[PDB]
């Protein structure tokens, strides 16, 4: 009857509605995890960076066979693992993409010797500083005077920092220059 | 009996014996659930 | 009829969600974490 038609749609109608209700909360629960992690993400994109204090190197016979780095935090930067980042070489004959040689002199790498704090490949304080180092020898021919390097310190986040290298013009009685 | 109003055709299919890939205009029944493959015992059963 | 109308109307089961092994590189089994409708009696899951 009309009593017990009505009965068993409303049992059908209730079920409905909770698959309904079931799909739109919980295609909001994975757009809420996904957008809670673009947020982070994308917040630490910007904000972690390195920035290059100074630059130095090695001079032997007439040609600066090493370029040292001294990198630290940026402001408000978070945790800066230097072995998870990656160092752009545009120099004046080779053009790679060095990485991290735990340990070396480094063929065609980088090494860190961490300046100041308490550790020798992040950068957990502010105030603490590492040491980029690289070596000319190796991952080209030893620069001369004169020979521009243009390095950009990619950040794991994304984050890039650009330096450009110059060697002085002239290299002449001097152990140690300031590029 | 199973009637078949298609897009060409129009018959009513009945039952044959155990031929498949030569049933014609019949229709065949393999058993899903049961013992019994041609007959609807118990609410459990399934024939294709 | 008046009991198993309603038994086939509300007895139902829900998946909650489904994962899967994989090796090599290839899903090798299909998992799924089931439960009961709303206001369902028994579900055997020898019969389904
Ligand atoms: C950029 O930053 C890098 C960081 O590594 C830096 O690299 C170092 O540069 C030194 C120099 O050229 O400035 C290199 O120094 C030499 O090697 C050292 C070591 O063996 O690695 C030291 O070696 C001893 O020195 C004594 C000393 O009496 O002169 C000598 O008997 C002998 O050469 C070595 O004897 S040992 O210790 O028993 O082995 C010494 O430098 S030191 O430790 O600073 O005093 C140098 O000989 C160094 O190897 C290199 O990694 C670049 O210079 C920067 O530009
Ligand atoms: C879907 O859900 C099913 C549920 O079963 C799941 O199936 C299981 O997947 C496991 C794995 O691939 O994830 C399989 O694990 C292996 O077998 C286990 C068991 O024997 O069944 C365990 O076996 C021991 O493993 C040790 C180890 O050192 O390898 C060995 O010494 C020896 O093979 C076993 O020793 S024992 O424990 O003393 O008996 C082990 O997995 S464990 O129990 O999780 O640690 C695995 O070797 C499992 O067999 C399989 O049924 C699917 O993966 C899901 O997709």
């Amino acid at each position: 009857q009309v009593g017990i038609g009505t009965l068993i749609v409303f049992i059908a109608m209730v079920l409905v509605a909770a698959i309904a209700a079931g799909v739109l909360i919980n295609t909001a629960g994975y757009l809420q995890s996904k957008g809670s992690a673009t947020g982070e993400e994308a917040s630490a994109q910007v904000s972690n960076r390195i920035n290059i204090v100074s630059a130095y190197g090695n001079v032997x016979x007439x040609x600066v066979d090493y370029v040292n780095l001294t990198v630290r935090q940026a402001a408000g930067a978070d945790n800066i693992n230097l072995x998870k980042s990656t160092i752009q070489w545009i120099g004046p004959d080779x053009a790679t993409t060095l990485t991290y040689x735990x340990x070396x002199x480094x063929x065609e790498n980088f090494t860190t010797x961490s300046i100041k704090g308490x550790x020798x490949x992040v950068l957990v304080d502010q105030s603490d500083r590492i040491k980029v180092i690289m070596y000319a020898x190796x991952v080209x021919x030893x620069l001369x005077x004169g020979x521009e390097v243009q390095l950009t310190v990619t950040t794991q986040y994304g984050s890039k920092t650009t330096y450009w290298a110059q060697v002085p013009e002239s290299l002449k009685d001097k152990n140690a220059v300031x590029l | 009996t199973i009637q078949w109003i298609g897009p060409d055709x129009a018959t009513t299919l009945t039952y044959x014996x155990x031929x498949x890939x030569x049933x014609x205009e019949n229709f065949t029944t393999x058993s899903i659930k049961g013992x019994x493959x041609x007959v609807l015992v118990d609410q459990s059963d399934r024939i294709k």
